[PDB]
């Protein structure tokens, strides 16, 4: 229930990472019915989205940073489930459902 | 005779060096001893001597279509710097 | 995320030229170079869509260069440090206003 | 304790230091410092009105009074020399009450017009009244009043506010070098003025606005436009010339409101020229905002960036490589010039240079086109020899340093060139190169004075670099330099004064005109802000592309117009005449659909089929590191590593043509100033 | 009518404040100096302004635009 | 029971390692403790016979970006028994969790939720720690000095989606900062 103490070491922190991954990913069928995503995106694509967010932070070595990231992850998850703000092609922070990149930016504006 | 043909082989020569660092000492002696003769035999060739406070000694040549070749001049003696220039002039030009 | 990769400048604002008092120097600020503003076409008011349009001058201040530098790298902002220019105190004399021109040459 | 404003103190010798006490605390100051300066070292801010660190001491406002032990009277700290064992008290009841009394006298006749006075919000008198003399007013008689005076279109006058500090009078006689302002009359009815009707014609006249502590002398074009608290301050540099004066750009929204000097002891010393201060008006006028290709009826039509770039790229491949020519403008940044040179070189062309007299010069050795003595080092010269240069109109802040040295050190000035008006005494030695032969062969009163000078200084204008006999002239100049021992390991007195902000970086990067007639045989011309080139030499059938933010004649000839950002709207690299490299800082957004200059060239190169190895400005600067590494080592002072000995011997015969004048109109020098209402007014009356 | 007034005044039925203040003739003063308060009751006017009348041209109060001239010389 | 007695009595009776700084002033007596001793010190003040600090008035954070521990957590406390007030403070950074005092003072619950919402400071053993003031799904902690006044997003009704939606901000007139310094 309560906010746990900071994880002592990386084994403790990574153990907490897997519980968050399990809890966040287990709630995909609830999210699918809440946002009516049956004809929009497959459950696996949102599972791979969560895994990708976790992998993008695999380089963090401070257990206290990991604890804060998990806590913010639980809060992001809770707001998505409990108080849904349904857009069309996003949930929360994540989008759902011959020239280099300089000319495209150049044609758009002067601020890159 | 190649020292009279740098105008016909490359469009521009650049020598980068440090004003005081010992690593740039051979390059400075090379500039102080050879620039007078090189410019005299190649009056229409820009030989740009650009000194900076913390750069490794370098040499650059600019041929056709802005194609460029560079040589690291660190750990070289002054006759070897003269040799590296002759390779730049005679090859790739 | 997207706002964390902007380039900033860490700098100490110089003294103004319209006042001889020096009681604002020593401060260090992070310039967010927010230079995207335009005119609203109903009144001509200055419109902007940059969240960091005024935070760098209003609220974000640092008492030292090191403090400003450490905060930028913790936030991920790529910064450049501009050292401030300082005056050179030179010897002045009221007596110099009456210096002898010397023997008529 | 930290000195006030972080002021640096330099000691000639530790033995030449004395000890003083400021409010008990102990400080070590050089011999000759005044009591006020010792207070500054001790981190104590003494109020002052008439004292200015760059002007002679006056001691008339009496606001700097402090208590000195064993002294019967309060001491004017700005004027009194500090002595060993001196005990200085700045917050005792005598000092506090003396300040209160003087402040009451200052406000006695001062007009009640803070709401209509532009100094409000940045006024020393308001602040020192708040802090020191917090005395309720008890003056109930009639105030004096003064009529206003006309000093020209730049300086607005409200003389009721004047507190007779005489800073403006002393500036006119010690810095500006033009004695027009004086103090007329006697008593409380003394008035600052010119007596006869006349306008301030000095190019440094706008600095009296900064030094006037009250709203008596204010900027006329800025009048009533804004309050200081609503202005955003940007710390940048000036591009009006090759001096790189440090400035502060004040803006409100997407508009520059005013430009004021910024402290830089080595360059401009908190002064700027009138062109630098009053050219900001042209930044919002006649701006190129959209890409534009001329239509069938020979009239321009706005298009997108894609359509405009395709038109230029499509036609660049229908011309021979040797017929491609690119000219960089006088306001071009180092990044844009490097990309221009890279693009032109990969299009098989070798014709890229910077507009101006120094277009086809020998840039091999950096000494040959830089002020090697340095602006701050000019103060150590006991003799100036100016050859073919008018510094007063070419580099005003450099000329200011020379005047300052002549008044203080009694240095002598020899001038060779067309007749010109100098703001300091100077012997006119001649107008053409025959004097250089005359100087070289000796037998002249100035020839022996040059030989008798300990640290001589020769300054040669860049306007003598487009002459037919530049080599012969520079050969003669070096012979005079070597003969008189002008260049030594302890003193480098040979200088070359460039005229354009872009020239120093262009020569470092390699932008040298090879073919003297490459323009008259061009089929593709890329004008990167080069509005000052003569465009009649371009063949009538040659594709011309103009990229810039303004334009008068090149816009008329261009087939395609590419709008570009100005120096107040981007981060660019600029090098001044002394090899000092600095960077601008963006202050306001760009106007219309304009783009940064290097972005247009990099974008146009990809459209033309050339791949450059950079996408961001950081890639361009790393590329510049391979060419001119000093261009990316910003804000670093570096001595020259090689000298005139490496120059080949030259045997050309000198011509007889007298030297010409480079800058005909000081106020109309670039495309920004030519789009300025104020610079137009100055050319009408101030010239 | 001027460019300054045209920025905000889109109604041409009435005269602008600039033309209205130009119509009131200069006030003649016996002496070289006059104090203007902008109102008969000073507390309801503008901050007191002292105006020198040494010039031949009418002298303008910088707050309210009233003009003053020397009566005799 | 004036501020002189509390300052002198606390110095004699408190464990020495608990307090790093003690200030007596007319602006309020103030003990600066280390993070690991905050809970025990507050329990001592509440239970001890000669202090009886029974009421937790509020908990607030202060941001000091120039400090390596930018946040300062201030506890304002009142003793109705002795008619006296005491201030206890501690420092924290963006990742250091600190002890919750809900078990000592139930009123701390919402105030600790506000500190987390406004500053991002987390509280060990807090029973229900979530945002309390900001909109659901809010990113950032607005009372931090670096957080912009107008934030990052704004809301409006979007007819095609038939709902209220969040978009990045676009101001008709930007907030004008007036520098009077
Ligand atoms: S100079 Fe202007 S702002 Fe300063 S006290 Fe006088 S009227 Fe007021
Ligand atoms: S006009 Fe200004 S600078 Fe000149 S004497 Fe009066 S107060 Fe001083
Ligand atoms: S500052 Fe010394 S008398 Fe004016
Ligand atoms: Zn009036």
């Amino acid at each position: 229930i309560g906010v746990p103490p900071n994880s002592a070491n990386l084994t403790e922190a990574r153990r907490r990472v897997f519980d968050f991954f399990r809890a966040a990913c287990r709630s995909i069928p609830t999210i699918m019915d809440i946002y009516n995503l049956q004809d929009v995106v497959a459950p696996s694509q949102l599972r791979y989205a969560i895994s990708a967010q976790i992998r993008n932070n695999a380089h963090i070595t401070d257990p206290k940073v990991i604890d804060l990231l998990i806590f913010k992850g639980m809060e992001e998850l809770t707001d998505i489930v409990d108080h849904a703000k349904q857009r069309h092609h996003i949930i929360g922070q994540y989008v759902v459902g011959g020239k280099t990149d300089f000319l495209k930016n150049f044609y758009t504006s002067n601020y890159f | 005779a190649w020292r009279g043909s740098i105008s016909k082989s490359m469009k521009e020569l650049r020598i980068l060096l440090c004003q005081s660092s010992p690593a740039s000492a051979p390059t400075r002696t090379f500039v102080e001893k050879n620039y007078k003769d090189l410019k005299s035999l190649n009056p229409k060739l820009p030989i740009l001597i650009r000194e900076c406070s913390g750069v490794q000694p370098q040499m650059w040549a600019r041929y056709d279509m802005g194609v460029e070749r560079c040589v690291n001049l660190d750990g070289l003696t002054e006759p070897q710097i003269l040799k590296a220039l002759e390779n730049l002039v005679k090859s790739g030009a | 995320e997207e706002h964390l990769s902007r380039k900033v400048i860490i700098y100490s604002p110089a003294r103004t030229a319209t006042q001889s008092g020096s009681g604002k120097l020593g401060k260090w600020k992070i310039n967010f170079v927010s230079t995207l503003k335009w005119e609203n076409p109903l009144m001509g008011w200055t419109s902007t869509g940059d969240p960091y349009a005024n935070v760098g001058d209003s609220a974000l201040a640092f008492d030292s260069e090191e403090a400003a530098k450490s905060f930028a790298e913790r936030h991920g902002w790529d910064y450049k440090v501009k050292k401030p220019n300082t005056p050179l105190l030179k010897v002045k004399s009221y007596s110099d206003n009456f210096k002898w021109k010397g023997n008529p040459q | 304790r930290n000195p006030v404003g972080g002021a640096r103190v330099h000691f000639s010798n530790p033995e030449d230091a004395i000890e003083v006490f400021v409010d008990g605390y102990a400080v070590k100051v050089p011999k000759g410092f005044t009591v006020l300066q010792a207070c500054e070292v001790a981190g104590v801010d003494i109020p002052r009105f008439c004292y200015h660190s760059r002007l002679s001491i006056a001691g008339n406002c009496r606001m700097c009074l402090v208590e000195v032990e064993k002294s019967p009277k309060p001491v004017a700290s700005c004027a009194m020399p500090a002595l060993p064992g001196m005990k200085i008290k700045t917050d005792t009841p005598i000092a506090k009450k003396a300040r209160e009394g003087v402040m009451e006298f200052l406000l006695m006749n001062h007009p009640l017009d803070c709401p209509i006075c532009d100094q409000g919000g940045e006024c020393d008198l308001q602040d020192q009244s708040m802090a020191f003399g917090s005395d309720r007013g008890r003056f109930t008689e009639m105030k004096r009043s003064v009529v206003d005076k006309n000093l020209g279109p730049l300086v607005k006058t409200v003389m009721t506010r004047c507190i007779q500090c005489t800073r403006c009078v002393r500036f006119a006689s010690e810095v500006a070098g033009v004695q027009d302002l004086g103090i007329l009359g006697r008593g409380s009815g003394e008035e600052i003025g010119t007596y006869v009707e006349k306008l301030m014609t000095s190019e440094l006249s706008g600095n009296v606005i900064d030094i006037c502590p009250v709203g008596a002398l204010t900027s006329k074009p800025f009048a009533f436009k804004a309050r200081n608290w609503e202005l955003k301050a940007t710390e940048t540099i000036d591009v009006s010339d090759a001096v790189g004066s440090n400035i502060r750009v004040d803006s409100r929204g997407p508009e520059v409101m005013r430009i004021i000097p910024r402290l830089n002891e080595d360059i401009n010393e908190e002064w700027i020229s009138d062109k630098t201060r009053f050219c900001y008006d042209g930044l919002k006028r006649q701006r190129l905002s959209d890409p534009m290709i001329r239509d069938s009826d020979g009239r321009f039509k706005a298009v997108s960036w894609r359509d405009a770039l395709a038109v230029v790229g499509d036609i660049i491949h229908q011309v021979k490589p040797d017929e491609i020519v690119g000219v960089a403008g006088q306001l071009s940044d180092a990044e844009s010039m490097m990309v221009l040179k890279d693009f032109v070189n990969r299009m098989g062309s070798d014709n890229v240079w910077c507009e101006g007299t120094a277009a086809g010069v020998d840039a091999d050795l950096r000494y040959s086109y830089l002020m090697n003595t340095s602006i701050s080092g000019l103060e150590n010269a006991d003799l100036f020899l100016l050859i073919g240069t008018q510094p007063r109109v070419e580099a005003a802040m450099v000329n200011a340093r020379i005047c300052k040295t002549v008044r203080a050190s009694n240095a002598k000035v020899g001038y060779v060139g067309p007749p010109a008006e100098f703001n300091y005494d100077c012997k006119h030695l001649g107008t053409g190169p025959d004097t250089l032969k005359e100087i070289a062969e000796g037998r002249h009163p100035f020839c022996t004075a040059l030989k008798n000078a300990k640290n001589p200084a020769i300054i040669v204008g860049a306007g003598l670099f487009n002459r037919t006999d530049k080599n012969a002239i520079l050969s003669s100049v070096e012979s005079i330099a070597q003969a008189n021992n002008v260049v030594r390991p302890d003193w480098n007195g040979l200088n070359f004064l460039l005229q354009y902000a872009a020239q120093a970086a262009a020569l470092d990067l390699g932008l040298i005109q090879q073919s003297a007639k490459a323009l008259e045989s061009a089929k593709f011309v890329y004008l990167m802000g080069a509005d000052d080139v003569n465009v009649d030499k371009i063949p009538k059938d040659a594709f011309v592309v103009y990229q810039g933010h303004h334009g008068d004649k090149a816009v008329y000839r261009a087939n395609v117009i590419l709008p570009a950002s100005a120096f107040t709207e981007k981060e660019g690299t600029y090098e001044n005449t002394e090899g000092f490299t600095q960077q601008t800082v963006p202050a306001v957004p760009t106007v219309g659909d304009a783009r940064d200059d290097w972005k247009i060239v990099r974008a146009l190169s990809e459209v033309s089929g050339v791949k450059l190895p950079y996408n961001s400005i950081e890639g361009v600067r790393s590329r510049i590191k391979s060419v001119a590494p000093n261009l990316v080592h910003t804000d670093e002072r570096e001595p020259a590593a090689f000298g005139p000995s490496l120059k080949p011997e030259c045997k050309e015969a000198m011509s007889t043509t007298p030297f010409q004048t480079v800058v005909e109109n000081f106020y109309m020098t670039n495309s920004i100033t030519r789009a300025s209402k104020i610079m137009a007014q100055c050319s009408a009356v101030l010239l | 009518v001027g460019n300054h007034t045209a920025k905000w005044m889109q109604d041409r039925s009435k005269k602008s404040p600039m033309e209205l203040i130009s119509e009131v003739p200069p006030i003649k003063v016996d002496g070289r100096i006059v104090a203007c308060e902008g109102d008969t009751n000073p507390a309801l006017g503008h901050p007191i302004e002292f105006i020198c009348l040494d010039l031949n041209e009418p002298a303008i109060c910088k707050y309210c635009g009233l003009r003053y001239v020397q009566d005799h010389h | 029971m004036d501020n002189q007695f509390i300052f002198k009595y606390s110095w004699e009776t408190l464990p020495k390692k608990w307090v790093k700084k003690m200030e007596r002033s007319e602006h309020g007596n103030r003990f600066d403790t280390n993070t690991d001793y905050l809970f025990q010190l507050l329990c001592f003040l509440k239970l001890h016979t000669y202090t009886r600090v029974q009421v937790l008035i509020d908990i607030c954070g202060v941001d000091y970006p120039s400090r390596k521990r930018r946040f300062e957590v201030v506890y304002n406390l009142l003793s109705t028994r002795y008619n006296s007030r005491i201030r206890v403070q501690t420092s924290a950074d963006e990742v250091t969790r600190i002890s919750s005092v809900v078990s000592l003072f139930p009123s701390a619950g919402w105030w600790e939720r506000e500190v987390w919402d406004m500053f991002g400071v987390s509280f060990i053993n807090h029973p229900d720690l979530r945002r309390i003031l900001t909109d659901y799904g809010f990113e950032g902690h607005p009372l931090r000095k670096d957080f912009p006044l107008s934030g990052y997003v704004q809301v409006r009704y979007d007819d095609p989606e038939k709902r209220v939606v969040s978009e990045p901000i676009e101001m008709t007139q930007e907030f004008r900062y007036f520098d009077f310094a």
